């Protein structure tokens, strides 16, 4: 319902609220299915590379999948 | 520096 109502948001805050809602939906997916969570994580990272929680969660999921074989990514994020 | 991030 929040995503449906996002169409009525003012354009100034529309980008920020869309990023927030997409992050929340990606969290719900990560609870349900990690693949869609990672997809939305990539979508938001392309949309806003400056955000940290998205990158943290994406790298954390990658480390879970790669058994901590992305130490370079963690160092770069640090 | 991004006003969006702020």
């Amino acid at each position: 319902q929040s995503l449906e109502a996002l169409n009525n948001v003012s354009p100034q805050n529309k980008e920020a609220l869309s990023i927030t809602l997409h992050y929340n939906k990606a969290r719900v997916e990560e609870v349900s299915n990690q693949s869609e969570a990672e997809k939305l994580y990539s979508k938001l990272m392309e949309k806003c590379p400056g955000y940290t929680s998205n990158k943290i969660r994406y790298i954390y999921l990658l480390a879970l999948k790669s058994n901590g074989n992305n130490y370079a990514d963690v160092q770069q994020l640090l | 520096d991004d006003p969006l991030l702020k």
